[PDB]
């Protein structure tokens, strides 16, 4: 439901530091 | 995990820790609802190494940072009520179908530090599983083939069936995949003894939740050249998932 | 490992 969206960063719209190299190979 | 970085506080809040009351690290967990965590099923049940662990044998430990210290209001320790095995796990052979539900004693209350992964449905599981794009393992497993004080997280990319299949004499079903740079990549990684269980997840980039694609399951040896982990196919086994937790929870 | 609350 809530699944997936976390406090600290989606929740906040904060990026952890790497997750955009995720992103960027899809 | 091998050549990975230190876990940002929150950063993986589904990730759990198998805990065995010697009191030892088992294993990674992941919680996909506030009753229900997965795992691999070898983390439980491997009987040429004469592991066969029971309800009571096992703590989970939830909210976690650092490896060994007792996070004193930040973690919640709860008792399985049961566990359930794939009733097709093949440990003879390949660890084929390596995957385990734990249903929790009592619901977990979510947090900053807790909080549940998504399951993958078909549509997402079609986009994002693709050779070449990126996944995030996590654990607390050996560094080298040796322990971090806290949480590690390394990027690792799929690799296409083939090269999987054509890396080690073991075969590869269906119900795995394999993950991991190519040694012209100039990028390691891996997981290592005790990441087991632990979750492979890849953020949507169309919705920007975190889905569960993979369960670390197994390799030979850690970050070596010319090899590549290998995990369970989430989503294949997603029936199966849904079921025990509707038929039982 | 730090000991864990007896109580679980
Ligand atoms: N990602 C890697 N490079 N790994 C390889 C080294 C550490 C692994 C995590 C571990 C956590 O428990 N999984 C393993 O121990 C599962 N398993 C059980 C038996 C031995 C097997 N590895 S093996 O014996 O080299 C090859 C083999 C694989 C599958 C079934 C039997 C034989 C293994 O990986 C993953
Ligand atoms: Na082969
Ligand atoms: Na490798």
């Amino acid at each position: 439901a809530d699944c997936g969206l976390r406090p600290l960063f989606e929740k906040k719209s904060l990026e952890d530091k790497t997750e955009r190299e995720l992103l960027e190979s899809y | 995990i091998v050549e990975g970085s230190d876990a940002e506080i929150g950063m993986s809040p589904w990730q759990v820790m198998l805990f065995r009351k010697p009191q030892e690290l088992l294993c990674g967990a992941s919680l996909i609802s506030d009753r229900w965590v997965l795992t691999a099923a070898h983390c439980l049940l491997y009987p040429p190494w004469d592991k066969n662990f029971t309800e009571n044998d096992l703590l989970v430990r939830i909210g976690k940072h650092s490896r060994t210290r007792y996070e004193r209001n930040i973690e919640k320790i709860s008792m399985l009520e049961k566990i359930y095995i794939h009733p097709r796990y093949n440990w003879r052979e390949n660890l084929d179908r390596d995957i385990a539900l734990m249903k929790l004693k009592k619901p977990v209350a979510f947090s900053d530090y807790i909080h549940p992964v998504c399951l993958p449905d078909r549509e997402t599981a079609a986009s994002l599983l693709q050779a070449g794009y990126k996944g995030r393992v996590t654990g607390w497993g050996n560094l080298k083939e040796t322990q971090p004080s806290v949480l590690q997280v390394v990027n690792l990319p799929i690799v296409e069936r083939p090269v999987c299949k054509d890396s080690t004499r073991i075969r590869i079903t269906d119900n795995m995949f394999c993950a991991g740079y190519k040694p012209d990549e100039g990028k390691r990684g891996d997981a290592c003894e005790g990441d087991s269980g632990g979750p492979f997840v890849m953020k949507s980039p169309f919705n920007n939740r975190w889905y569960q694609m993979g369960i670390v399951s197994w390799g030979e040896g850690c970050d070596r050249d010319g090899k590549y982990g290998f995990y369970t196919h989430v989503f294949r086994l997603k029936k199966w998932i849904q079921k025990v937790i509707d038929q039982f929870g | 490992f730090e000991e864990i609350p007896e109580e679980y």
